[PDB]
């Protein structure tokens, strides 16, 4: 993206552009939510049988 | 054990609870792991570093 | 108590419709409030007059077409969503438009009631590829507020509309886009203060300054109860 | 490692949440919708581009 | 227009150190704009702001515990945070203390001002250990201003103040915790209208209806900057 942007445009769009993308992805990624839980790794049903 | 113990607390089995921001009051998307860890301070302080 | 209130610093304007707004200073915990609430008001409660139902000579339903015409129906429909109208005396006007010739169908060609205002009379609607092509249509404009789809409407409408009387989403609210921003304001000992920089771009029909003025004005009108 | 996680979440295309196959004249009512709390960010829905 | 005013019903104070209110009614329409605006300032214009500071000046140099005190400094002050003071007539106060000789240093030894209700004379402060040890200090009880602590205060306050003065975090008094609830008002037809119910929790020393009236007058007067001023 920033390649192509730089290539044809020259540069200044790619600058503001990348700034806005850092901005936006950080914003909604805090609004996106992200975490981990104990059940995000598994207790498979076939545990005793494999044993 | 911890799951029986946690629901004895009436809490979620995995302790995963919907959380609200207050910058707008809303809910986030997914629930989040919640619970209490036992943590440590150090002598390696910005006080002791700067 | 030791309050602060902001100084409306600059309203940077590109066009009649496009315009930008800085708002300094605010103490932390209002910029979001202002931005959130005002985007709510402006996108979802501002009045305006805007296109609702249609009737053309020789029309049934949006999937058929005219011969001697570049467009399909949905093209023109989306060229009728792109018309500015303001009724002036009424809340409701039916227009009439009767075309012939190879005419890139601007909005200027309609027969206007005195109490109707199209801000984009150039507004292109349709086309006749052929000059043999020729039409006679009419355009009901009504006054409302906000955005309601014809989908939700025809879900609402138990009134049978014939095939030829066609239905579409309303943009009463002359707005288009609002986006706000809560930035950091330095006062000498206070960088933890916030501001609120906003841009809005709209259709015609409104000065955006006036739009926010009215949004604020109406919210004021609702809070008058709560002063007491 | 984060703005990438962000974007990868945004421009996503589920099938399950809601709001399948209506129409947009453009990303303005996409933001009006998604900031209002109506569409799924991750839902392939018909729009207009220019 | 279709406005509606909020008028108070009831104040349902669980305990002496407490207050609570039912408050109604409200509407729909701007009500979430109005919500977030009401509630962010609810959470911001909460406080009242009451417990302030201390100034210690005693036998030796005066920063600040000297020669026969167990209690280093932040632990005497944190033993003053939970100190309960009521002021009645005025909104502002300053106390003093002097003590000496072996035994527990408590609030009964305080040079209480006559217009001050000390509710606990056993609220511990410090201890004196050495036969030689003796102690003299001053405590700034409440009046505050604005909102929570010292950190944000000096972040506001460019003023630098003379000597003795040991600045303190404000964990107060008659605003402890809060919550609320939007019901659907039953007007016979307009059943989607809104009642609110504000659960409030305090120390004693505040009438909640007074908290609420003060709040509304305040908001009226802020917004004089937006109706009378543009």
């Amino acid at each position: 993206m920033l390649n192509t942007c730089y290539r044809i445009l020259g540069l200044k769009p790619t600058v503001i552009f990348a700034d806005q993308i850092m901005y936006t992805g950080f914003a909604y990624a805090a609004r996106s939510g992200a975490s981990v839980g104990i059940d995000d790794m598994v207790i498979p049903e076939k545990k005793h049988e494999i044993i | 054990e911890i799951k029986e113990l946690l629901k004895l607390g009436d809490l979620p089995t995995s302790g995963q609870i919907r959380l609200y921001d207050g910058r707008t009051g809303e809910q986030f998307e997914r629930p989040v792991t919640v619970g209490y860890m036992y943590m440590l301070k150090l002598n390696h302080l910005v006080d002791d570093k700067m | 108590t030791e309050f602060l209130k902001p100084r409306l610093v600059d309203i940077e304007q590109v066009s009649s419709t496009h315009a930008k707004v800085t708002l300094e200073p605010l103490e932390r915990g209002f910029g979001h409030t202002l931005g959130n609430a005002l985007r709510r008001i402006l996108l979802s409660s501002m009045p305006g007059c805007a296109v609702t139902e249609v009737e053309i000579d020789g029309v049934l339903h949006e999937y058929s077409t005219k011969e001697g015409v570049q467009e399909d129906i949905l093209e023109i429909l989306l060229n009728l969503k792109g018309l500015a109208v303001r009724v002036q005396g009424k809340d409701e006007v039916i227009l009439t438009l009767n075309k012939s010739g190879i005419g890139p169908v601007t909005a200027a060609d309609i027969t206007h009631d005195g109490d109707v205002e199209i801000v984009k009379p150039q507004h292109v609607i349709c086309h006749l590829t052929d000059e043999n092509a020729s039409i006679s249509m009419r355009i009901k404009v009504q006054r409302g507020r906000g955005y309601v789809p014809a989908s939700t409407r025809i879900h609402s409408e138990e009134d049978e509309r014939p095939i030829g009387r066609l239905l579409v989403d309303a943009c009463y609210s002359p707005v288009e886009r609002i986006a706000y921003n809560v930035e950091a304001a330095r006062v000498e000992q206070r960088t933890d203060l916030d501001k609120l920089v906003i841009e809005m771009e709209t259709n015609g029909t409104i000065d955006p300054e006036e739009a926010i003025r009215r949004a604020a004005t109406i919210l004021a009108e609702q809070l008058e109860a709560f002063v007491d | 490692q984060d703005v990438v996680l962000g974007l990868y979440y945004m421009t996503r295309d589920c099938v399950n949440a809601k709001g399948e196959g209506m129409v947009l004249t453009g990303p303005k009512e996409a933001e009006r919708l998604y900031r209002s709390g109506l569409a799924s960010l991750h839902a392939r829905v018909k729009v207009r581009i220019t």
